[PDB]
């Protein structure tokens, strides 16, 4: 359909025209609102005192990695060569290479943390549900010559709280 | 012991000075629907003890390219013509007594925009050159609106001093009776003193910054220390040339107690817009003086003088 | 003898709790930034007010992609900045480049052009791991300019 | 089990930042002179 | 019009740099993966260059 | 094992060690090693933050830092086990008023010729100067000289340097002068008479270490670091003020750290030229640069832009 805005007219007699010659001589206006909408400071104020206060989150947020393992510890992950060829950043790296009775598993595991666009891509690729993005945004050091990671940097990072992880997978895994 | 009272002017206000740029953020900061600064304080109180000193720490550069001759002469004044306008200033005793002395800041009001025009041009290009150009062309277009409506209402009280003033505003609050001007006794230190709705001179939105743009740390401690030491005067003034208190024979101290809790009430109004309103765009700037705010305040006078002498008014002075 | 020792409980704490941090908008990261300033998490107030000009700050912040054009002009401005400078990246691509990491006109990485202190990782972080990541950088002064002076 | 007791952190140089490394096997094996004897 | 008649081998020069005359490309079947019978990655005359050394990093 | 090309992110099979390498010099040097690949670690004595300019020099995981003081026997042991090549820079000017400056010379280069030559290092550098003769002077300028002997005993093979006063581009040699704005232009000792000395420009002898830093053949044999040509005239303190158109410091500033009413005066007018059969810079070459051409560069002042010379 339409509408049509900024259209109209004076009206023109002077019942009106002082009403208009009332407010730019006298200012009965712009003393409306900023006289006033800003005042209006007796809110009560909105912040998150950070250092201690924190805000919300979901069950679904993506961060910091991990590498779960079952009960007595397996390693989840079988090297399957997946989480790596679905990865649009090309982060991830695997080398796998039998392991002595013969179940195979990895040797180098590195996610780059600069290049990693966090998709959710990773997490939702990995048929037997080992790779995982944390709840955590501890991060930041002072050297590139870190973020870099290896296997034996994650599973640690990964089994530093999996009391986080293992929870919130049992809250969302019923909708996908 | 006349060189301790003097020297119990000059420190005692560089505090206050000092904590407006506290009192900046926080009333700013509420306006905004948040608190001000807070995390070092406890009560942010002891803000600017700390940034007081993080500037004169940090390095001081000069332009390759610069005069320093005029680079340090001009501003060796942003300091002086902002403290010696204090000087004959009563509350109720002005440390001097000048006979014609109201006349004197004008004297003093005039001779500061001279300051400006050599450290824009002391130092280099169009950013600070035709930056700082441009900037002395509105502040010398906003005293003809000044003097006129200053020199009103000085025929309503008979002299040019400041003790007649209090005399006259015993129970009248001289905004009654004017009140027509004191609007454009408003809009002009607002306008001349380069704040919040005419802000052009220092940039924000039409510029980078303007005229701070080439000081560091160093100097630039005393511009932003001197453009607020004639912010809290000129409305330590307004109070004095309109809003009136009752001087006091006898509790002098009562004069002043209800003194800073009208100019500091006042004052917070250049904060209390700065939240507000937008900016002019350096045509409608001064294309809406010489058309507008004037033909009035010439109008204006030719009321002023006849009105006390079609009453038999005529205040009793020389 | 000991004097020095407490002056720098004065001198390493006024730098470290006044910060007029530049900004730099180029890509999506500016917006997360903003949202610092905003009223949620406000970043003013706490200390650090925001953005002034080139010459009068002491932070300087990298948001965004890095391409070839924007190189000439960066290190030109992390110059003029005075002395107490440092430089806080941010973002996955100012970290070796999010993606575009290897594409033709991105610069990889802004640590190459400047001599950078802290990181951040992600598409925008998260405006969270933004002041903790500060809080990191007013905890990297435990540094003291006693010991250079005073030693040697 | 198989998770921790206390706690880390972040650290900036801890001493400890962990600077990575290469976890794998060597690759051409180079070869071994024979020893004494002409 | 300017149609101009004329017969120059067309040849094109200074856009890439050295690797004009260093190298030697190639144009080759590809000859099916062997592992499984599909016969449809065949069917197109692709180009592909010389391989210089791959280092460790 | 050198792989691939000299660009960057490469190899080159060399590891070193630079001591000193954050003033004028060594800064100047390892961005020749940030570069054609290495591992290069640098140490460095108080400076934490005075240390960071450097940083973009190597690639990611080349240079690598240190913390050591050098007067304890380990700090120097802990570092270099594993090296390749090391050379030495360290020393300085004035004497400190907490180093006594007798043997930081003499005490310190062979603080770090002890383990180095016992652990296996090997092609260990060190520095001497042109104009350092163990006859009598100067009291700065000897001491350095004690080196060349005192040290040259220990690590048979050394190659020790033997340069000129050098002029690069935040140096102190050179500029000295133009600094002068003062009472007046007086030159030492108000004489025009032995200036100057063998002025050679600082790439060049930064690019002989890494000429020299896989030479090979080069150890023990020193070498001395011929200027341009060719001597030169009292017009090099006029021709300052021809073009001239006429680290860990403190917050506030620094007590002493002068001109030096000393030494200082008479280092820079002892100039006294010495052997030419040093072999010793065109056989480690092929470098030598001019005055004339370079010396606009490193000198801008208050016009910036008029030349004309
Ligand atoms: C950058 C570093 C180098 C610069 C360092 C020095 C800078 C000095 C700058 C001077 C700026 C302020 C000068 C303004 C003069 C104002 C004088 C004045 O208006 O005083 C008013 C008063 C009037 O007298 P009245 O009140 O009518 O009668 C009293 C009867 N008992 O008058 C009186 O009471 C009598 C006057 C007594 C004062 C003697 C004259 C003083 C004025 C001399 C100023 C010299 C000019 C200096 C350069 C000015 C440049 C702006
Ligand atoms: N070959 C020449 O042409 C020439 C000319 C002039 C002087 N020299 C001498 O040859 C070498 C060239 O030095 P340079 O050009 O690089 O200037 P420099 O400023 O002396 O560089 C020396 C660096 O090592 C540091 N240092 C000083 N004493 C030290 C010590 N005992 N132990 C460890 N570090 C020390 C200095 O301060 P920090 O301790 O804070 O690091 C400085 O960082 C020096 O020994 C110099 O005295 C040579
Ligand atoms: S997790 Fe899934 S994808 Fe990642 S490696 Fe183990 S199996 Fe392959
Ligand atoms: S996280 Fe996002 S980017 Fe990093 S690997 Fe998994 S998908 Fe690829
Ligand atoms: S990564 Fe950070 S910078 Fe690169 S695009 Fe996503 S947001 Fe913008």
């Amino acid at each position: 359909t339409y509408k049509y805005v900024n259209l109209r007219e004076p009206s023109m007699d002077m019942k009106s025209v002082t009403d208009r010659a009332a407010q730019t001589l006298l200012w009965t206006e712009l003393i409306r609102g900023l006289g006033m909408t800003l005042s209006y400071l007796f809110r009560e104020p909105a912040t998150i005192n950070y250092p201690f206060e924190k805000g919300p989150l979901s069950p679904r947020f993506r961060g910091e990695h991990a590498l779960r393992r079952y009960p007595s510890g397996e390693e989840r992950c079988i090297a399957c060569k997946l989480c790596e060829a679905v990865c649009p950043a090309q982060a991830i790296t695997i080398e796998a290479e039998p392991r002595a009775d013969g179940s195979r598993r990895t040797t180098r595991y590195d996610i780059d943390m600069t290049k990693c666009i966090y998709c959710g891509f990773c997490q939702e690729a990995c048929p037997v549900d080992a790779i995982v993005e944390g709840p955590n945004f501890e991060f930041s050091t002072e050297t590139h010559e870190e973020l870099l990671y290896n296997k034996e940097k994650l599973l640690n990072n990964g089994d530093k709280w999996e009391a986080e992880i293992a929870a919130n997978i049992q809250a969302d895994y019923l909708y996908r | 012991m006349f060189m301790i009272n003097i020297l119990m002017l000059i420190i005692p206000i560089l505090l206050a000075v000092a904590f407006l740029t506290l009192v900046e953020r926080k009333v700013l900061g509420y306006m905004q629907l948040r608190k001000g600064p807070n995390v070092v304080g406890p009560y942010g109180l002891l803000q600017p003890i700390a940034d007081a000193i993080k500037l004169f720490i940090k390095e001081p550069l000069r332009p390759a390219t610069s005069s320093a001759s005029m680079f340090i002469l001009a501003p060796i004044m942003a300091l002086g013509l902002a403290l010696t306008m204090w000087i004959p200033l009563p509350m109720p005793y002005p440390l001097i007594n000048m006979n014609l002395g109201v006349l004197f800041m004008l004297a003093m009001s005039s001779l500061a925009v001279y300051s400006i025009l050599w450290s824009g041009w002391a130092s280099n290009s169009k950013y600070a050159l035709i930056g700082a150009l441009r900037a002395v062309a509105q502040t010398i277009s906003y005293e003809v609106t000044l003097a006129i409506i200053l020199l009103s209402v000085l025929l309503m009280s008979g002299s040019f001093t400041l003790s007649t003033l209090i005399t006259t505003q015993e129970q009248m609050w001289l905004i009654l009776p004017a009140w027509p001007l004191a609007m454009m006794w408003f809009i002009s230190t607002l306008a001349e003193t380069n704040r919040a709705p005419f802000d052009l001179t220092e940039g924000e939105s039409e510029l980078v910054s303007g005229f701070n743009v080439e000081y560091a740390a160093g100097p630039f401690a005393l511009f932003f220390m001197a453009e607020y030491a004639n912010i809290i005067m000129m409305n330590i003034f307004t109070a004095i040339l309109f809003l009136g208190t009752s001087h006091n024979p006898h509790m002098p101290e009562l004069y002043t107690i209800n003194f800073t809790i009208k100019s500091l009430l006042l004052t917070m109004s250049f904060l209390w817009i700065r939240a507000s309103y937008p900016r002019f765009r350096y045509d409608q700037l001064m294309h809406l003086l010489w058309k507008n705010f004037l033909p009035l305040t010439l109008a204006l006078c030719m009321w002023h003088v006849s009105l006390p002498i079609l009453t038999s008014g005529i205040p009793p002075q020389t | 003898e000991y004097v020095v020792a407490k002056l720098d409980d004065l001198i390493n704490w006024a730098r470290r709790s006044s910060l007029w941090p530049m900004t730099f908008g180029l890509a999506c990261c500016a917006v997360e930034m903003m949202h610092m300033a905003a009223p949620r998490y406000d970043m003013d107030r706490f200390g650090v007010v925001f953005r002034a000009s080139p010459r009068q700050s002491d932070v300087m912040i990298v948001a965004g992609t890095l391409t070839n054009k924007m190189a000439p002009a960066l290190r030109k401005v992390y110059d003029q900045m005075p002395e107490p400078r440092y430089v806080v990246s941010m973002g996955s691509c100012a970290n070796g480049g999010g993606y575009y990491h290897y594409s033709y006109s991105v610069v990889r990485g802004c640590d190459r052009i400047v001599p950078v202190d802290i990181y951040v990782p992600g598409c925008p972080p998260t405006a969270e791991a933004l002041l903790y990541g500060i809080l990191q950088l007013q905890k990297k002064i435990k540094r003291e300019k006693r010991l250079r002076i005073w030693y040697r | 089990k198989f998770i921790w007791t206390n706690h880390k952190f972040n650290l900036s140089g801890t001493p400890q930042q962990y600077v990575p490394y290469s976890t794998t096997r060597k690759k051409i094996q180079e070869w071994v002179p024979p020893s004494t004897p002409y | 019009i300017t149609v101009d008649e004329k017969l120059d081998i067309t040849t094109i020069t200074g856009v890439p740099e050295e690797h004009i005359k260093t190298r030697k490309a190639r144009i080759f079947v590809p000859a099916r993966n062997n592992m499984q019978s599909g016969v449809n990655n065949t069917k197109k005359w692709k180009m592909e260059f010389d391989t210089r050394e791959r280092w460790e990093n | 094992i050198p792989h691939g090309k000299g660009g960057r992110s490469s190899v080159s099979g060399i590891v070193a060690t630079v001591f000193g390498a954050t003033g004028f010099l060594g800064r100047y040097v390892v961005n020749h090693l940030g570069r054609m690949g290495s591992q290069v670690i640098v140490p460095h004595r108080c400076e934490p933050y005075d240390t960071m300019h450097l940083r973009p020099m190597g690639d990611l995981g080349q240079i690598i830092f240190m913390d050591w003081n050098g007067r304890d026997k380990d700090s120097i042991r802990r570092a270099v086990e594993h090296s390749s090549v090391v050379i030495n820079l360290v020393g300085r000017e004035w004497e400190t008023q907490n180093f006594d400056f007798e043997d930081v010379f003499v005490k310190i280069p062979q603080a770090i010729a002890q383990v180095s030559k016992e652990a296996g290092v090997e092609k260990f550098i060190h520095i001497s100067h042109l104009n350092a003769d163990i006859k009598s002077s100067s009291k700065y300028l000897r001491s350095k000289a004690v080196g060349e002997k005192e040290v040259r005993e220990t690590f048979p093979e050394a190659t020790i340097i033997k340069p000129a006063e050098i002029f690069g581009r935040e140096d102190r040699f050179l500029n000295y002068f133009a600094n002068i704005r003062w009472f007046g232009g007086v030159p030492l000792i108000s004489l025009g008479k032995k200036t100057v000395k063998q002025p050679v420009y600082i790439v060049d002898v930064t690019k002989g270490i890494i000429n020299a830093i896989k030479d090979p053949d080069a150890r023990g044999k020193t070498f001395a670091f011929v200027g341009p040509s060719r001597y030169l005239l009292f017009d090099l303190v006029q021709y300052v003020f021809a073009v001239a158109h006429r680290i860990g410091r403190l917050f506030e500033i620094s007590p002493f750290e002068p001109w030096t009413t000393r030494d200082k005066v008479e280092r820079i007018h002892t100039t006294d030229k010495i052997l030419p059969h040093l072999p010793g810079l065109e056989d480690l070459g092929v470098e030598a640069t001019p005055l004339e051409l370079k010396a606009i560069e490193v000198l801008r002042r208050h016009r910036t832009y008029r030349w004309l010379s």
